[PDB]
């Protein structure tokens, strides 16, 4: 078939952790880790390549850094094979910059499975990362794989490579999911706190929720807004039952 | 494929003549030909054997889960929940919950899944100690 | 001085590289933190497993290496100019005699005082992981220090796509008071103050509520008036409903 990626919490942090630092005007960068395919991908890890002024081509990656860094890897139990490569760029759907298909491309001659993933970080601050993954076609496998598709068998006897889109998928155990809701000490004795200061603060909080009360009110008689004052008279309830609940 | 979607209800002689093509093939699994071959194998020998419960069929298809062929252990998983229908061992119930979980291709565990509800088919209280035990 | 803050990846590397080099109970991992720690907030930025190994004769004697340290930090640099080590990891099995003992020799390559952060990082502990402790001498003397987490902007929103009352605070309290009383008694016997103190005649007149609960009292009238015009409004809203009712039954008897 064709690939679904799963990238682990570290990866997908190390991923926008990397890319970030080395800016659009780029850091590239290998991925490690392995699958057994057709529908069990896995990304474990990932590392920067050092900045090289050449942009992000298959110039920028640094051998010897790369071999040095899998054996030191590999010494403390993390190092894996290469399951593609990622890196950061100026983002586009139909692929991020020119110079990583060519960097891939060269990849493509030695492999038959490996990646382009690239987070873009220009939109990744409206708060909802845009990340994307593409690969180039193979043939005698996409149309082995997925009248019947009469477009793609044209397109493949064609260009015999060309973008399509990977999912994004996460992995994770259940090890980190447990022991993130425990920071995510901190909020225990942090709810304490707050629920003390809260109530310091309540002289302010009291007088405001007059207020729109007053304007809440007032809003009924000109449209004789409903909808609102049903919202507003909620929000008035769950507060209430918050400033008992402190004392 | 074919011939155990016919022969199901009365698969006495095909059983037998696709457990010979299961052995055959075992070793075969160099080439996506010889995968989607095995694959048919695996759903007919399944679908010919259901309603009595031949182990004979259930340990053909096990062994191709070992050898761990990405497009066949989904057609030998569900396999043996189809043959096992309603007749299947307690201890057929545990080998394959646990082997559920020792699978690491996406394909024969979701093939283990379903494989595991067929195997309790009309228990009714009997199937709770499993039901628990997926969830 | 000290406030430490610490990378949710150095927790999470911590985890997974456990299990994946196969560490059992009674053997321990160690590790190598660093980022930047010459400031008033230690930044934990980064960290690093590091080859650990304990004999059979005595599990107190063990074998770290420092070349994985010599040449590793300077591939550290080369990605993050930053990220130099000013100390060390744990995993358990937590504060052995030999957990003392990795200090004296870490104090040879940091540049401070090695930075001992355990963690109970197979995530199996109740309540926090981080055991994080100042490595001080004079025995396991070990003065903890509470913090974890601040993280990059670019992470934390990563973090929520992964993972897309008061009751329970004062359990912890009766276990608390449950166990120091228990450590109370068996160190009377073994030997055979302000803190105390204050955590008894504080508390003795929920309890401090009581004598506060003159002054809320007040306000708490103000408040309930609040919620009582709320349900006159929601019966408002009600009859708006009653009468859209009332409309469709009226059209079909018409029709």
């Amino acid at each position: 078939t064709k690939e679904t990626v799963y990238i682990s919490s570290i990866a997908l942090l190390k991923m926008l952790k990397h890319g970030r630092a080395g800016v659009p005007m780029e850091v590239m960068g290998l991925m490690l880790g392995e699958f057994v395919d057709d529908y069990t991908v896995n990304v474990v890890d990932v590392f920067a390549m050092p900045q090289s002024g050449t942009g992000v081509s298959v110039e920028a990656v640094d051998d010897v850094f790369q071999a040095k860094m899998m054996d030191m890897l590999k010494q403390t139990g993390r190092d894996q094979m290469v399951v593609g490569w990622y890196h950061s760029h100026p983002g586009f759907g139909c692929w991020l910059s020119s110079v990583d298909v060519n960097t891939q491309k060269s990849f493509e001659q030695l492999n038959s499975r490996a990646v382009a993933v690239v987070v873009d970080p220009i939109q990744s601050v409206k708060g909802k990362v845009v990340i994307d993954a593409f690969r180039l076609i193979d043939t005698g496998a996409l149309i082995n794989n997925l009248l019947n598709k009469a477009n793609i068998q044209a397109l493949i006897h064609g260009l015999n490579r060309h973008y399509y889109s990977l999912n994004i998928d996460y992995h994770k155990t259940a090890k980190e999911t447990k022991m993130l809701m425990n920071l995510h000490y901190e909020e225990k004795e942090e709810s304490n706190l707050a629920a003390t200061k809260s109530m310091v603060k309540i002289a302010e909080q009291y007088s405001k929720r007059i207020e729109e009360e007053k304007e809440l009110t007032e809003e009924e008689l000109k449209t004789r807004p409903k909808k609102h004052l049903s919202e507003t008279a909620d929000e008035t309830l769950e507060n209430n039952i918050v400033s008992v609940l402190t004392a | 494929y074919g011939l155990g979607l016919i022969y199901a209800g009365f698969g006495r002689d095909t059983t037998d003549y696709l457990k010979n093509i299961i052995v055959e093939n075992s070793g075969t699994s160099g080439d996506e030909d010889v995968d989607v071959l095995l694959h048919g194998a695996s759903l007919g020998i399944g679908l010919a054997a259901m309603g009595s419960a031949n182990i004979e069929v259930y340990e053909a298809l096990k062994e191709v889960l070992y050898n761990d062929s990405a497009t066949s252990g989904e057609a030998a998983a569900l396999g043996m929940g189809l043959c096992m229908l309603g007749t299947g061992k307690p201890e057929a119930i545990h080998d394959m919950f646990t082997y559920s979980q020792e699978t690491q291709h996406g394909n024969i565990t979701r093939g283990l899944a379903v494989g595991l509800a067929l195997i309790n088919y009309g228990r009714q209280e009997l199937a709770d100690d499993l039901i628990t035990k997926m969830l | 001085h000290e406030k430490v803050t610490i990378a949710p990846l150095v927790l999470l590397s911590a985890l997974d590289h456990y299990e994946r080099t196969q560490t059992k109970e009674n053997k321990r991992c160690v590790g190598v933190i660093l980022g930047d720690a010459n400031s008033s907030t230690i930044r934990v930025t980064n960290s690093f497993a590091l080859p650990f190994e304990e004999d059979e004769k005595n599990s107190d004697v063990w074998f770290l290496d420092h070349n994985y340290i010599e040449n590793m930090n300077e591939m550290c640099k080369k990605i993050n100019a930053k990220e130099k080590l000013i100390g060390w990891y744990h995993s358990g099995p937590k504060l052995r005699a030999s957990d003392l003992k990795i200090n004296e020799l870490f104090k040879k390559y940091t540049q401070n005082n090695p930075l001992l952060l355990i963690v109970d990082v197979k995530q199996q502990g109740v309540g926090l992981p981080t055991d994080a402790y100042v490595a001080i001498e004079q025995e396991k003397t070990f003065l903890h220090l509470p913090c974890t987490i601040e993280a990059e902007e670019a992470e934390e929103i990563g973090v929520e796509h992964l993972l897309r009352i008061r009751l329970t605070n004062q359990l912890k309290s009766l276990k608390g008071l449950q166990s120091k009383l228990k450590d109370v008694v068996e160190y009377l016997d073994k030997v055979i103050h302000t803190i105390l103190g204050k955590l008894q005649d504080v508390f003795n007149l929920n309890n401090l509520q009581k004598a506060l609960t003159v002054k809320t009292n007040d306000e708490l009238m103000v408040i309930y008036i609040s919620n009582l015009v709320r349900s006159i409004i929601a019966f408002d809203d009600l009859i708006e409903n009653k009468i859209q009712n009332k409309k469709i039954q009226e059209q079909r008897v018409k029709d």
